[PDB]
């Protein structure tokens, strides 16, 4: 019902 | 009186909608400081390095196949979704102008002023300010501080008119906005 | 011709250890999650009866943020921010009338990094009564703007500054506003 | 008019600290604003900024002849021209103007702005200080900052609020490194 | 830091547009006329104390063109993104009436390097004794540039620095008169 | 002039 927060991956160490 | 170096990741989930949400692009952005590395443009259908810094993280991400199906999705997942719930009091929010005129200066008439035109309070953000001398427009001489985005939901623009007064003469500021049926008309009889 | 754009923009700022989570619409924030009390906090009040954030998320985004920021920190061979000091302007809300109440808008834009101490002054004093202000909103430069605000009562008696403090600038920066009797 | 268009820059660019005792020369390439590729001193070679760089860094680093002399650009280039320039750059120093004047006409008792307008100086290093009948005002002053006028002159407007009474002098010291003492300009209330 | 040189340069398509100039902190010490091909020194004092052979630049400018040329294809033909300018106008020192003084123009953060500008005195362009600077260079890769009116203080006259440029949807006016 | 400035100049691009 509310606003969804896109995730994202985390970078190559 | 700070010794020390600072290091900033800024990220923007961008949704561009054209139409509705008939054509939409998702970005993914990822910056250090504020130059852009790597994106996922919904346009491109991977990531892409924006710069050399950018690709160990393009390549190790543009491996990951479920990451790709999902980022694939996003424009609806995300962007058609996110535009469902704020369309009601974003898209749809209208405020109108308040519209106030002056002469800058306080003086007798047969001496140059400027005629103010504050357009005030209003969203969204585009708008048409116009002057009128005894009904015809004014092309010349006007000169206008644009578009001011107050950070609060609404706008104003100040529309300034070159002129040298006369005992007859009507000037008229003229405002067409989104939020207006018809065009708002404010007058400045030579004082 | 695109008729609008939402954008979830964070950033994490060492070694300040500052992060920031916020929605924008074509330019206005609709929200930013308090990291420190774990909230969605509406940039207008009526905004959190129209809809709903779960602030939760907002805190691993920030996490994976700090994760990469100290990635791309040892990529960049430690390369740091260069400051941009901010352009300040001061302008009312609206046109100074006599009994009417009006707010003062301190524009702080074009600047990097997103740290800033802002006072109100009033007759060289600090105010703190009614003021507020925004989070860090993102430019399409991907430099910061911010707004502060305070409330008063027009008046030839006073005279107001909005003063800045920012790291790329060598002092405070004053911006003057009064309204003359002339 | 309509049609569209391309840009490309360049920037060589010499960095001076303490002197020349330390120089960083920096080659810097773009298009449109996009660096795409640079020699830095610092690194010795040629590095692609973007995807659009790679062939002029593979092509350039290759060139034995043209690394050996952009790693010598420090000396026949940075220096040399530092050099050249450091009687009229370096060196150049222009004698401040200094005005003081209310910003408003107002009568005593109510507040005004005094202007101290600083106009045509080099460099840049200035000091405007305020003083109320001959002690110092650190509060209510509200400066510019530098303004650079394109001429080789810098101006800034440093301005004090107050509410001048009748008799009060007010002096405006400007310390500067064309001068050999501070000019000091005064403004007697009305 | 002390101090910064550079040696900025720039070609423009389709309009072939060089310029080559010197930077000393924000600066211009001179530019190459590609059209006249010659060295303008800032200041007159400059060109007693060095010389540039303006030839140089005028080789540089054809290498910077192929090399346009180049990136433009490598590019895809991806354009420039127009950058509207930021105009203020201000006074060289404190006005007083019939007291010769300047008015400065100066265009700011825009991109591309083509701009027209216009000196209006209440409403009519004025031209005795305009001067101009050639586009300087940012550390953001955008330009700067100032234009120069002489002008003699007066009650009856207002002035505007009229500036048209591509990213900008009609002329922008900034105004000064006398206070 | 005392001294004549050194243009620094830039190699052609891989074409
Ligand atoms: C804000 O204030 C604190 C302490 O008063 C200071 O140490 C800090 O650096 C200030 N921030 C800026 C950007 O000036
Ligand atoms: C400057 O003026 C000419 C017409 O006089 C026009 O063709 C050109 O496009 C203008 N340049 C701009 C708007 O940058
Ligand atoms: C600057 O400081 C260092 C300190 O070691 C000194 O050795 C150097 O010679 C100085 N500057 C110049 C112009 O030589």
């Amino acid at each position: 019902a509310g606003f969804k927060g896109e995730q994202g991956p985390k970078g190559e160490p | 009186g700070d010794t020390r170096p600072r290091f900033l990741e800024q990220v923007k989930h961008e949704c561009h909608f054209f139409n509705g949400t008939e054509r939409v692009r998702f970005l993914d952005r990822y910056f250090y400081h504020q130059e852009e590395y790597v994106r996922f443009d919904s346009d491109v259908g991977e990531y892409r390095a924006v710069t050399e810094l950018g690709r160990p993280d393009a390549e190790y991400w543009n491996s990951q196949k479920d990451l790709l199906e999902q980022k694939r999705a996003a424009v609806d997942t995300y962007c058609r979704h996110n535009y469902g719930v704020g369309e009601s009091f974003t898209v749809q929010r209208r405020v109108y102008p308040e519209v106030t005129v002056y002469p800058a200066k306080t003086q007798p008439l047969q001496h140059h002023n400027l005629l103010v035109c504050s357009v005030n309070g209003f969203y969204p953000g585009s708008i048409e300010v116009r002057w009128f001398r005894n009904g015809q427009e004014e092309k010349t001489g006007v000169v206008s501080t644009g578009l001011i985005q107050n950070g609060d939901w609404t706008f104003q623009t100040l529309v300034m008119l070159e002129t040298v007064p006369r005992s007859g003469e009507v000037y008229t500021c003229q405002v067409e906005h989104p939020s207006l049926t018809s065009p708002l008309t404010v007058e400045w009889r030579a004082r | 011709k695109e008729e609008h754009v939402i954008i979830q923009a964070e950033f994490y700022l060492n070694p300040d250890q500052s992060g920031e989570f916020m929605f924008d619409f074509d330019g206005d924030e609709i929200f930013h999650v308090d990291m420190a009390k774990k909230e969605t906090v509406w940039r207008l009040r009526e905004f959190g009866r129209f809809a709903s954030f779960e602030a939760q998320g907002a805190l691993a985004n920030i996490a994976v943020d700090k994760a990469n920021l100290e990635i791309m920190t040892k990529r960049s061979n430690y390369t740091p921010i260069t400051n941009v000091p901010p352009e300040v302007t001061v302008l009312t809300n609206s046109p100074v009338e006599l009994r009417e109440p009006n707010v003062l808008i301190c524009f702080i834009d074009k600047f990097t990094p997103p740290v800033v101490n802002v006072t109100w002054l009033r007759n060289g004093k600090p105010v703190t009564t009614g003021v507020s202000e925004t989070v860090f909103l993102p430019r399409e430069d991907h430099l910061f703007r911010k707004f502060h605000y305070l409330p008063f009562l027009p008046s030839t008696e006073d005279v107001y500054d909005c003063r800045v403090e920012h790291w790329g600038l060598d002092e405070p920066l004053l911006k003057h506003w009064e309204f003359d009797a002339s």
